[PDB]
RNA sequence: GAAAU
DNA sequence: CATTATGCATTTCCGACAATATCAATAC
DNA sequence: GTATTGATATAAGTAAAAATGCATAATG
């Protein structure tokens, strides 16, 4: 008992500021098909779940037609796709609430201030079947948005405090790309460093055949996605999207020195790991070729290494004794 | 032996002046190890330092920092000398294709010879002194940055190269430079090794261990890579007690001997280094032209304006010395002196687990805890060192050898002492010579005390009546200036109101002060110079009336009136009566004002007068919480009024944007015969260019940075070549022409002042628009500028640029769109098919602009009857020029001459009428 | 941060 | 040509200002 | 055959794309 919008409504939506969006009812009913939320949330009459930037909205529409949650809201504040989810959507179980996703300071007030959305806090044993996070990040210049949702992944801050958050996030095909990158490839960036060290993540969705050239085929395989034409959203004009799936995983290292080893070791990312320690502090070389045994370790560059490497060389960091102090790592030109 | 006490204390001027030649003779060894480079002193007295550390056992201090450099440089040697070997080796090749391609034959064959020449210690000593030097700079906190270590380096080489010429590939190149100074910075890196203790949490005891004493990193700043050297904690400890002199000697310091008068562009001020005439950074066209004009010889002017300039005397003051030496040593941070700040304080880390926000908000009270830090310690450390030059040449006295930077404006050649610094630093100066006080001596000193006071507006009667109600105050101040009343304080300028106050008390308690002798300096300033410099231009009746050039009983000030004008508009805007209004009302400060109405007619924009009015509201705090959108309301406010009120200011703006938008959109005919290849439209090498009346030549240096990485071995620096010509910046050139017309005009005038002030035997100082004489000779100077300004104004200067406009660009072609349907164009098509028929292809402004030059030359040519020939050509520049309507042309592209827009009307206005204006500067 | 327009 | 983008008056001095590494096509 | 040239990503709250402070330059 939920409308579902069409392209004869999405053609009256002027601007979506750079977001694509899907409109295809067969796409998204495949997709939850694949994605079978139903075995990890036994109960989803019970089940809370929060989206970000919905748009279009069609996605949450099927979700709550197919499963029905007890509580489902939207965070919006771009004017012309909140009017229209407001007319749309209006005398309905599903709830909007105007408010921007991007400010750290909404989703503060809208679960610690006046109890709007209250999650249950979960233990990192196992996925959280009480709360569920989507977003929709489709747009280029929000990069930095998807970014620190992974740093706040691995600090436990901004909404995983409550537990391992399932997360589903439509982000660029590019980005895809640049996260899913396995050792060796030469898409791999601290991004997808960090995406292996904090979560594990499989591939649901893709707009474009061509792009799934770039990806591991071993992954593409495992993950068979569902390949969909570009004829399902709405500006054509964009590049391909895709989808991903996030799930928290459990770590034991300390992330601060951590990040600043990464940050300074993958810079020089083709460069052979018998020098690139000189970037790292003074005597780092020395003390680096000393300490470690396995030589093949040192021949093998930071572009071929893994988070369980990093996670070595963190260590040997640690227990380094002349290790600079990297809380100052930073530069001076600041408004004054 | 205090030489201005025994000066003061000799009664006859004869002996006086054989004081003074005796001085003169003696000081001059002492200017000449003072003005000696410091590569052999340095390495001399490290290999001191050594010997007798080596005698001693060992130090643990600054000694011992030498000792360890001389070991560097010790270390360093045997890896210089084999390199060059290497080089000299590599070089004597007789043939080869690709042997060591990768990195013998890029780099080797780049820097063998370049390096092969200098002494391989001196460039030892240069590079260690220089990567030294470089400390904290470029952004870095514990560092410096890379892409200035290796230029600096490699400048320093060439620089030194140059000095062995003089002793005796006029300039390296950008990337051979680069190339040098990271090969040598790489061979340092790898040699220089400090001991350092740490505890192993493992091992929970102490370490001692050896570590190298720089490094190489890089760091992200908005995600763009840096070029990083960090250096030792130990050396930041070790280097940081010693200043900038214990560790090596300054190179730019006030003369003793008489500096060496300005012959050509190159020989003038310091006896034993070259200076060159203007502050030419990077531009070879105005180089060039500075040469030129240089051989021509037409710029005796400026070379006797420069010479005046620097030919007067200074002397410490030695009781406003004395007053802040006691206040530095006590300790605590006055109203300029910043005072001793002991360490930094780091705000407790918030939990991991808490906000994204608070983390945020903590890391930004970090970084502005550093960046407060490191700019209080800096200033700190500069006026330490300020105080220590003024210790240094106390007593003594001083010469300010001076420069001028392309406007024409003067500058001294020292820049770290000088009478253009703060407060403290012109209060810390004096006249060498005294003279008697006269008649008039009293009464500009007390002027002088009241407008720095900043009762500057008010009559000069009231100035003195001022000055006589508060002489109490001044005696008391004047006795004890520390622990008191301090009355001084209270003034704009309190330094040099502290020296008026005692110099104005020595008067006081002489008998008779007609024969008091003095040596404090008293500025005479002009009251807003921009503005009197468009009504002189324009010869506007109201805007000299305005800006007090006409002469009048009372001083009228244009930012007063614009100031109550605002008072107007808001007092209606009450009737709205917004949060800004109401907060504004009584709070419309002159000081902003003074800034937008100063700076409307040198084309300041909305941004930056929201930014001006934002900035000099802050001190006062009417919006402490946020000034911005009531600064954007009292711009808009203040434009309005200001566009209401000036008239002719504005259509000389407007005319000379006009002018440098038609020269920046303009193309040499004969010069582009060179394949730009572009075709249709090509590259632009047209920068404005005017002759001042003092005969300097002016060219404005805004062009494009090619900026392109080179190959190192420490890392691909991203630099820029200053010799590639490049492409002007239109609107850049556009918006800065005025404001540099404008201060050419003032500091011609200045420069003429003191020419003719140095032929009449005073002594000036001139603070660009400000000038300084004796208090006896306010009256004369006054006169003399008068006097200047009347002969420099009197002639028509707009309609001589735009003379010189047409002088200089009569050959010229700017292109310019013009319509299909126009009947002109239809003989324009015909004449370009033929040029597309000789070309058989569509046809090409390039060809076009040679057919146009070709008619050119033969106008010019020897052959009349080639030169008829010549006549008988038509191009589409032929043909237009029989045209003198522009506009009516203005598709398809045509080419179109150049002409400059006509001058605005010259209103009717006597210049003459200011040798009586009293007030006009003042 | 300092100087001038 | 109506539509869309770019930078915001000038200059001097000071530790100011200010990207680099990797990988593709290509030009030779 | 290979070396020079151009493109792209890095980090990640100085958002970005809507707006607008605005004049002028660059678009198709
Ligand atoms: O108030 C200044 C000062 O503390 C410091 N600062 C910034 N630039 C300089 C400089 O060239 N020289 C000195 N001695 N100190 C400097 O920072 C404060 C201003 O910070 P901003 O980021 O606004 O600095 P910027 O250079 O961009 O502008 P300005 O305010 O100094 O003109």
């Amino acid at each position: 008992s939920v409308p579902i919008p069409g392209i004869k409504d999405i053609s009256k939506l002027k601007f979506f500021y750079g977001f694509k969006y899907l409109w295809n009812p067969t796409v998204y009913n495949k997709i939850f098909d694949k994605l079978d939320l139903t075995k990890t949330y036994k109960h989803p009459e019970e089940l809370k779940v929060l989206d970000l930037y919905p748009g279009v909205g069609i996605q949450s529409a099927i979700f709550y037609n197919k499963y029905c949650p007890r509580q489902y809201s939207l965070l919006e504040k771009r004017s012309s796709l909140y009017k229209f989810l407001n007319a749309k959507f209006e005398g309905s179980p599903l709830q909007i609430l105007k408010r921007d996703p991007y400010d750290w300071s909404t989703y503060s007030n809208l679960i610690d201030e006046e109890r709007i959305f209250v999650p249950e806090v979960q233990s990192s044993d196992h996925i959280n079947d009480k709360f569920l996070t989507v977003a929709n990040v489709t747009g280029e210049g929000s990069e930095g948005l998807i970014m620190q949702w992974l740093s706040c992944i691995g600090n436990k801050n901004w909404l995983y405090r409550f537990g391992k958050v399932k997360m589903l996030l439509w982000m660029p095909s590019t980005t895809a790309r640049k996260l899913l990158a396995r050792p060796g490839m030469h898409s791999r960036s601290k991004c997808s460093v960090v995406r292996e060290a904090f979560t594990d993540t499989k591939l649901i969705a893709i707009s474009d055949a061509n792009e799934l050239k770039g990806f591991d085929s071993q992954c593409i395989e495992e993950w068979d996605p569902i390949l969909f034409s570009a004829a399902e959203i709405w500006p054509t004009k964009g590049k391909p999207i895709a989808l991903v799936e996030m799930d928290p995983i459990d770590f034991d290292f300390d992330v601060d020195n951590w990040d600043y080893v990464t940050r300074h070791l993958m810079i020089l990312k083709r460069t052979p790991l018998n020098t690139v320690m000189d970037s790292l502090g003074h005597g780092g070389q020395q003390y680096f070729n000393s300490r470690i045994t396995d030589k093949d370790l040192l021949k093998k560059c930071p572009i071929d290494l893994t988070n369980d490497e990093f996670i070595y060389l963190t260590k040997l960091f640690m227990e380094w004794p002349f290790k600079p102090d990297i809380l100052m790592d930073f530069v001076d030109m600041y408004q004054t | 032996i205090n030489f201005f006490e025994i000066y003061n204390s000799l009664p006859t001027l004869e002996e006086k002046k054989a004081f003074e030649s005796a001085l003169n003779i003696f000081n001059q060894d002492r200017q000449k190890v003072l003005e000696n480079r410091a590569t052999e002193a340095a390495r001399e007295r490290w290999k001191h330092d050594f010997e007798e550390a080596k005698a001693r056992g060992d130090i643990s201090i600054e000694k011992n920092l030498n000792v360890k450099l001389w070991k560097w440089y010790n270390e360093m040697l045997p890896l210089v000398k084999e390199e060059i070997n290497h080089c000299r080796s590599l070089l004597s090749e007789k043939l080869s294709d690709k042997k060591g391609l990768n990195k013998v034959d890029t780099n080797r064959l780049g820097y063998g010879p370049y390096l092969t020449l200098i002494d391989p210690g001196k460039m030892c000593v240069i590079t260690i002194l220089e990567l030294l030097k470089l400390n904290s700079t470029g952004g870095v906190i514990e560092g410096m940055r890379t892409a200035r270590a290796v230029i600096s380096v490699g400048k320093a080489i060439e620089m030194e190269f140059r000095s062995e010429q003089v002793l005796k590939k006029i300039l390296w190149p950008q990337s051979i430079r680069a190339r040098i100074g990271s090969v040598l910075i790489s061979m340092l890196i790898q040699v220089a090794k400090v001991s350092v203790q740490g505890v192993d949490p493992v091992t929970k005891a102490k370490v001692h261990g050896e570590a190298p004493a720089f490094a190489h990193g890089y760091q992200y700043h908005n995600g763009s890579k840096l070029g990083v050297l960090k250096i030792h904690k130990t050396l930041i400890r070790q280097l940081n007690g010693e200043r900038l002199i214990a560790s090596v000697q300054p190179q730019l310091l006030p003369m003793l001997v008489e500096p060496k008068p300005w012959v050509n562009w190159r020989s003038g001020g310091y006896h034993y280094t070259q200076s060159t005439l203007l502050r030419t950074k990077d531009s070879p066209e105005q180089v060039a032209y500075l040469k030129a004009a240089s051989d021509n010889g037409d710029i005796d002017r400026v070379y006797d304006g420069l010479n005046v300039l620097g030919r007067t005397p200074w002397t410490v003051n030695r009781k406003v010395f004395d007053v802040v030496s006691q206040v530095w040593n006590k300790g605590e941070g006055f109203l300029d002196i910043p005072g001793a700040q002991d360490e930094m304080v780091l705000p407790p880390a918030p939990p991991k687990n808490s906000d994204p926000s608070i983390l945020r908000a903590w890391k930004l009270q970090v970084k502005t805890i550093a960046n407060k830090f490191s700019s209080d310690r800096s200033n700190r450390c500069d006026t330490n060192y300020k105080l220590e030059i003024a210790r240094a040449f106390l007593g003594e006295k001083l010469y300010f050898p001076h420069n001028l930077d392309f406007r024409g404006r003067a500058y001294p050649l020292s820049p770290h002492f000088n009478h253009l610094g703060n407060d403290m630093s012109r209060g810390l100066l004096i006249f060498w010579h005294g003279k008697k006080l006269g008649p008039s001596g009293l009464k500009w000193l007390k002027i002088h005390l009241s407008n720095l006071f900043g009762f500057d507006k008010l009559p000069l009667k009231d100035r003195v009546a001022f000055t006589e109600s508060h002489l109490q105050d001044i005696k008391d101040s004047a006795e004890n200036p520390l622990t008191g009343d301090r009355w001084w304080t209270t003034a704009d300028k309190p330094w040099q109101a502290l020296a008026t106050c005692f110099e104005l008390n020595e008067v006081m308690k002489m008998d008779n002060p007609e024969e008091f002798i003095s040596h404090q300096p008293v500025h005479q300033d002009g009251t807003c110079n921009g503005l009197q410099h468009y009504a002189a231009l324009g010869g506007d009746v109201e805007g000299a009336t305005q800006v007090n050039l006409v002469p009048s009983d009372k001083p009228q000030d244009v930012y007063a009136h614009v100031a109550r004008l605002v008072q107007k508009r808001l007092e209606i805007a009450a009737e709205k009566g917004d949060e800004n209004a109401k907060i504004l009302k009584d709070k419309i400060t002159r000081k902003v004002v003074k800034q937008t109405v100063m700076t409307n007619v040198y084309g300041v924009t909305y941004v930056g007068a929201t930014f001006q009015i934002a900035k000099q509201l802050s001190p006062i705090f009417d919006d402490r919480k946020e000034s911005l959108d009531f600064s954007k309301y009292l711009t808009k406010h203040v434009f309005s009024a200001i566009r209401e009120l000036f008239h002719s200011a504005h259509l000389i703006q407007d005319w000379l944007g006009e002018s440098a938008k038609r020269i920046s959109k303009s193309i040499r005919l004969d010069v582009d015969e060179k394949s730009f290849k572009n075709g249709n439209k090509p590259d632009f090498m047209s920068s404005v260019i005017w002759t001042t009346p003092l005969g300097l030549p002016i060219v404005q240096p805004y062009r494009e940075e090619s900026k392109k990485q080179v190959e190192t071995n420490l890392q691909t620096v991203f630099i820029s070549d200053p010799f590639a010509v490049n492409p002007v910046n239109a609107r850049r050139q556009k918006a800065g022409l005025p404001p540099n017309f404008i201060h050419s005009l003032d500091a011609s005038h200045m420069l003429l002042s003191a020419a003719e002030c140095g032929k009449q035997g005073l002594d000036f100082a001139s603070v660009h628009d400000s000038y300084w004489t004796h208090a006896s000779d306010i009256d004369t100077m006054n006169v003399v500028l008068r006097e200047q300004f009347i002969k420099l104004h009197e002639v028509d200067l707009v309609l001589r640029l735009k003379e010189e406009f047409d002088q200089r660009y009569k050959n010229y072609v700017k292109i310019g769109k013009l319509k299909r349907s126009t009947d002109l164009a239809q003989k324009i098509i015909r004449i370009r098919k033929d040029l597309s028929r000789k070309l058989g292809r569509s046809t090409t402004l390039a060809d076009e602009i040679y057919f146009e030059k070709k008619r050119q030359e033969l106008l010019n040519s020897p052959l009349i009857e080639d030169r008829n020939v010549g006549e008988k050509m038509v191009t589409t520049v032929s043909l237009f020029e029989d045209i003198t309507d522009l506009d009516a042309l203005e598709g398809m592209s045509v080419l179109l001459p150049l002409r400059l827009p006509e001058i605005p009307p010259k209103g009717d206005f006597d210049v003459t009428v200011l040798r009586n204006s009293q007030y006009f500067f003042s």
